[PDB]
DNA sequence: AGCTCAAGTACTTTCCGGTCA
RNA sequence: GACCAGGAA
DNA sequence: AGTACTTGAGCT
């Protein structure tokens, strides 16, 4: 993220979220939740179909 | 101390529906990426006239 | 059963081998899809039989 | 390797053997140059590179806000002053050494404990 | 998002004539084993030519958008690594203000 | 799965680790080099004048083929020059006179020439060497790994008892090869492609 | 309250749903993978800002896998059937001998690894020794043939000039920019094959441009205004001695906002399709 | 000395397996003789450097008394080991003969590296005799003692129509093993043959099943 | 609660530790590759294993 | 967007091509 | 000319606004 | 009714 | 959405 130096191998720059959801994430934690997340939707709503397909 | 730019407000990294959404950070990720999709689906005034 | 110019004849030869294709088949490999006009491909009897919605 | 073209043509250089006096000539194919070799090196493969390793090293590297900092004093200008990066291979097998660049004196040196360079 | 904007679309020659008038040597008469480290500077993806001060050439130009001058919604990135000098001005661009 | 026997003999295990994974030419090496070294006899590389002047003493191109080798690989791989250049020695038979320095010495080299036109059929040959030369290793086998995997098995006394054996785990598989390498068990030895299963061990 | 920024056809509020693409003008390169005979390509998509836009690609790939030796370079021309030796393509362009074009290619003189992977372009393009002569080879390559040989070289300066690398200057005198270019596309082709710059990331959101209402609706009527433009042409050659057809422009606009089918007219199957739609207004917010 | 030996363990490896198979057959191969050890091999077939003679390691074979009940009509055995890496129908044409002089009902030639395509044609050619090739390197693991490899049984005629019989089925009904399948040319099965496979099963302990020649 | 949650904090600190010292120990070139990874792949395992090693 | 394609963009459209044997000049909107 | 392939093709869930003879 | 387009457990 | 088979065409 463009708020990061460069060569950050870090966990907070390569998406270590710190915090519990009680204490809430900051704006980077956010982002790469988000990241993650998003990955999530995508293969879940493949797996429906792929798995669909194979049923029949 | 190299920096060039401020972020005006992290809060501005979302849309419109996901701005509605109360304390987001504090949710699982997807549970956000749903109700920004369901309050399109809610009900109120949409227009004065 | 006219004059026949022996090539328009080929003409119309090719011509009714083709609507007699495309109206069993018209997602043919080989190009052209025999269009309503408006653009809206007619549907071949074939089209109504290849399944999930459609005949069998 | 290093090789040059022909005056005259401007073409490149293939190699012919003087079989007579044994030596190794460069020939042109657009005319008749012909220059007797600088080195027995005609070609040259490597496999484990090291060239690109500090691309980009200009003088405004210093001015990179991106590039990180830190006060590991340097070999020369003993400066605590410097700006940092990986390997500039792109390649995978690729360690994560450092290299170091005096924001003063402009030299480059790592945080190797392996091995001992100058670039 | 919420500040996110798209560029409109401006035109390049102001920049151009400025850019030039401002030490680009054009394309035409460069000649890389003379001067080898020039930044070459690009605008819309149309390599023009180089510049041998960039980093006093990009203070002006930022400058000049910062000011008012050159369109608040032109791009221009150094990339200092790759010595490259990349402008953009065409329609279709994301961005955001900070 | 290892030999009934040395089942928990882990030299054993490493043993066939280095029988089957597969090693190329092309991985132990720094970089081929061609010279013009004109006289067989006498070489225009320094460094190279020892290598000369023993595997000579106790006709052939002025083209010399060279090669540099990675000591450190030559080692993760357990590797001596005397094997890697038979293989080279092997390869080209009659028409590739080699010689290689030793493991001893400060730097790992690989000399080759020939038996009008010679420089372009030696860079052929240079690709015939780092693409098609095989060292250690059955072909396919590409990774290979030791695990000791715990092994239900009945004691001599009648309780079955946790009784640990090390095993080869494959990245990559040719089962009629690896079937037939000594100090495996070819009873027990198994693989995720049900259709290579199909082919050797019947349907 | 209401915002605006919608359209009104026939009723119904009619929403312009912002288009991604990617935006062109702009240099990647990419590795092909394991089965192919190319190694690494380097694109660029050339585009008009506005004028007919010309959707030609260049492509320049690097013949060779990464085991393999000749490892060559080849470009394909637009509206040329072979793919053609870079070297070729200089000398067609004025830039005749070797290490001439060397120059354009690698702007160090001691990347002897850049250089090396050069020799065999070199030998490649060697048989072709003068412009006239490269012209040739290249407009041999239709298209067709054109047989006729002084035909087909007056035939390749007509891509290069205005079919290949069009932004830059589709005009004249300019070999120079444009083999500059070529030179420049080759030099970070070949650096992505030396393991010294990465490929391109093809997400990158910046090499991506959203087209809004306003150049959506442009192409649109672009296409419009030329079909109207050779109406006259027509009622004008009818007339071998002011029903210019108004309708075209009109019901045209009106068509794509009312389907969201983007293109003349009822004609537009492959067109996009959902650009426009109806605006939801269950919410203020929605 | 070298990498010698182990082309001779392997050789030995082999001719083992090919004992095991013959003996499988339902020919009679006593158990020593299969178990024959490494060191024994060695000084039997080796000469005057210890170099493997394949040319003597050739033998012939007769049918168990057992076998000779279930199939009377299972003839003698022979099986050639050549010493030439490639064979060809030199070597091949005098094998076919001995065969048919011999009255062999079976022969089976075990060849190194291959067997020429002109060879390969005289293989069909002497009716009712049939005759196998089999790849010396393929031979040196027995396949058929493996851990997923369950015991099969050839059927006799008789055996086959009971089973066809009792469960009323045309041979189209049956489950089919390849010709070509690894345990079928152990077992030198021919097409209309049927093998009886048993398993262990997690279910019921032991299971039937069948599977017929393709 | 108060002291469960600082002893979390810790936890996690700690392993940041852990992380950023394998970091120094792979910029230094001392790591040594395991069997089959890259000197990067090996030193991203360590990684990613110390920081959910963390979490749970 | 609109905006600019109005004001700027339907001109240039009008006469980049245009002109037959017929010229379109300055163009007006409502 | 033929013969090899890589690169080409089509094909693989239940509900609830527009244009076309 | 074809056909296209968009949105849901 | 990645794999299927199958078509296709280009190169030595
Ligand atoms: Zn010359
Ligand atoms: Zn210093």
């Amino acid at each position: 993220l463009p708020h990061f130096s460069k060569d950050d191998y870090s966990p907070e720059s390569k998406g270590f979220v710190e915090n519990s959801y009680l204490r809430g994430l900051t704006p980077q934690e956010f982002f790469f939740h988000a990241m993650g997340g998003r990955e999530g939707l995508i293969d879940t709503a493949v797996k429906t179909a792929e798995t669909g397909y194979i049923q029949r | 101390t190299t920096f060039t730019h401020c972020e005006i407000h992290p809060s501005m990294i979302l849309g419109v529906a996901a701005s509605i959404i109360p304390f987001p950070d504090h949710n699982q990720s997807p549970r956000n990426t749903y109700q920004s999709a369901m309050g399109k689906q809610a009900m109120g005034v949409f227009l004065t006239n | 059963h006219n004059g026949a110019p022996h090539h328009a004849i080929e003409e119309a030869e090719s011509l009714l081998q083709f609507h007699v294709a495309t109206y069993m088949d018209n997602d043919i490999a080989g190009q052209p899809q025999a269009l309503q006009k408006s653009g809206r491909p007619v549907k071949s009897i074939r089209a109504r039989l290849k399944g999930k919605e459609g005949r069998i | 390797t290093t090789f040059r073209f022909c005056r005259d043509c401007n073409n490149m250089l293939y190699p012919r053997e003087d079989k007579e006096n044994n030596r190794l000539l460069f020939e042109c194919r657009t005319c008749s140059y012909v220059e007797e070799a600088g080195s027995p090196l005609v070609y040259r493969h490597e496999l484990i590179t090291n060239i690109g390793e500090t691309a980009g090293v200009v003088q405004d590297i210093g001015s990179d806000p991106t590039l990180p900092r830190s006060d590991r004093e340097c070999p020369k200008c003993h400066s605590r002053e410097n700006v940092f990066f990986q390997s500039q291979q792109r390649r995978k097998d690729t360690s994560m050494v450092l290299f170091f660049v005096c924001l003063s004196c402009s030299h480059i040196f790592t945080s190797d404990q392996k091995n001992k360079r100058t670039q | 998002s919420l500040m996110s904007c798209i560029s409109v679309g401006t035109d390049p020659m102001p920049i151009i004539t400025f850019l030039s008038e401002w030490g680009m040597e054009p394309l035409e008469d460069y000649v890389p084993h003379q001067s080898p480290d020039a930044t070459r500077v690009f605008v819309n993806g149309v390599w023009h030519g180089v510049h041998r001060n960039p980093a006093r050439l990009m203070e002006t130009l930022r400058t000049l958008r910062r000011k008012g001058d050159i369109n608040p919604e032109v791009s221009m990135i150094r990339d200092i690594r790759e010595k490259e000098l990349k402008i953009f001005t065409d329609a279709g661009r994301v961005y955001r203000p900070l | 799965y290892l030999e009934p026997g040395h089942a928990a003999d882990q030299e054993q295990a490493k043993l066939i680790r280095s029988a089957i994974e597969h090693t190329t030419l092309k991985s132990v090496t720094i970089a081929s080099e061609i010279y013009y070294d004109p006289d067989p006899r006498s070489t225009v590389i320094p460094e190279d004048e020892e290598i000369i002047q023993l595997h000579f003493s106790l006709q052939q191109s002025p083209w010399l083929l060279r090669l540099e080798l990675d000591r450190a690989a030559m080692n993760d791989k357990d590797l001596t020059m005397g094997q890697v250049g038979e293989r080279i020695k092997q390869t080209f038979k009659n028409d590739l006179f080699v010689i290689w320095s030793e493991d001893n010495d400060e730097k790992l080299i690989i000399r080759c020439r020939v038996v009008a036109e010679e420089d372009h059929m030696l860079k052929k040959i240079e690709n015939t060497m780092l693409e098609n030369i095989t060292l250690r290793g059955v072909e396919n086998i590409e990774r290979v790994v030791m695990m000791k995997y715990d092994r239900k098995v009945p004691s001599p006394t009648g309780e079955y008892v946790k009784e640990p054996e090390w095993v080869l785990e494959t990245d990559g598989v040719n089962l009629s090869e690896v079937m037939t390498v000594p100090g495996i068990d070819p009873t027990r030895i198994y693989t995720n492609s049900f259709i290579d299963i199909m082919e050797v061990l019947g349907i | 309250f209401d915002m605006g920024g919608y359209f009104i056809i026939n009723g119904s509020e009619k929403v312009l749903i912002a288009q991604e693409r990617s935006a062109g003008n702009i240099v990647q390169v990419f590795k092909k993978a394991a089965p192919s005979p190319i190694s690494h390509v380097a694109e660029i998509r050339s585009a008009l800002e506005k004028g007919s836009r010309f959707i030609s690609t260049l492509q320049v790939k690097l013949y060779g896998r990464e085991g393999s030796s000749a490892r060559t370079i080849k470009a394909t021309l637009p509206y040329i059937k072979q793919d053609i030796p870079i070297v070729i393509i200089f000398r067609a362009l004025g830039i005749i001998p070797d290490g001439e074009i060397l120059e354009h290619i690698c702007y160090d003189v001691n990347d002897w690894q850049m250089l090396e992977m050069l020799k065999p372009c070199v030998e490649d393009g060697f048989v072709i020794q003068d412009r006239e002569t490269a012209l040739d080879f290249i407009g041999r390559r239709g298209t067709a043939l054109g047989i006729k040989k002084e035909k087909r070289i007056q035939y390749a300066k007509d891509i290069l000039q205005k079919e290949f690398l069009p932004h830059i200057t589709q005009l004249e005198g300019f070999e120079s920019r444009k083999a500059f270019f070529l030179g420049y596309m080759i030099n970070r082709l070949l650096l992505c094959a030396l393991d010294r710059k990465d490929q391109d990331d093809r997400d990158h959101f910046g090499k991506k441009r959203l087209d809004l209402a306003g150049p959506l609706l442009a192409q649109l009527f672009k296409t419009l205004f030329k079909k109207l433009t050779k109406d006259i042409f027509r009622y004008m050659q009818r007339t071998v001695e002011l029903a210019i057809n108004a309708k075209t422009i009109t019901s045209g606009l009106k068509y794509a906002l009312a389907t969201g089918n983007w293109g003349e007219q009822k004609k537009a199957m492959s067109s996009r399709a959902g650009v426009s739609q109806v605006l939801n207004r269950y919410t203020y917010s929605s | 000395d070298q990498e010698n030996e182990r082309n001779i363990s392997r050789l030995w490896r082999a001719f083992r397996t090919v004992k095991e198979m013959v003996k499988d057959r339902g020919y009679f191969i006593t158990q020593e003789e299969v178990e024959l050890p490494l060191e024994d091999f060695k000084a039997k077939y080796c000469d005057s450097m210890g170099r493997p003679q394949r040319k003597m390691m050739s033998f012939q074979a007769n049918p168990t008394e057992e076998s000779i009940s279930k199939f009377p009509d299972m003839g003698s055995l022979w099986v050639e080991f050549c010493d030439e890496p490639s064979v060809g129908v030199k070597t091949m044409k005098t094998f076919v003969i001995h065969i048919q002089e011999k009255n062999f009902q079976t022969g089976i030639f075990v060849y190194q590296n291959n067997i020429t395509p002109s060879a390969m044609k005289l293989v069909p050619s002497i009716p009712p005799a049939t005759i196998e090739t089999f790849n010396e390197a393929a031979l040196v693991v027995n396949i058929t003692h493996h851990e997923l490899v369950p015991k099969h049984i050839r059927l006799s005629s008789d055996e086959k129509r009971e089973l066809l019989k009792r469960y009323r089925l045309k041979e189209s009904q049956l489950p089919r093993i390849q010709r070509a399948d690894p345990v079928a040319l152990y077992l030198g099965l021919k097409r209309g043959e049927v093998v009886k496979i048993i398993r262990k099963s997690e279910t019921s302990g032991r299971y039937a099943s069948y599977r017929i020649c393709m | 609660d108060g002291p469960t949650m600082r002893e979390i904090t810790e936890t996690i600190a700690e392993a940041k530790k852990k992380v950023l010292d394998v970091t120094k120990e792979a910029q230094a070139n001392l790591l040594t590759a395991k069997h089959g990874m890259t000197l990067r792949e090996s030193f991203e395992d360590n990684v990613v294993r110390f920081l959910n090693e963390a979490r749970d | 967007s609109f905006n600019q394609f109005v004001d700027y963009t339907l001109q240039d459209i009008i006469c980049e091509d245009s002109t037959l044997i017929i010229s379109f000049g300055k163009i007006y909107v409502t």
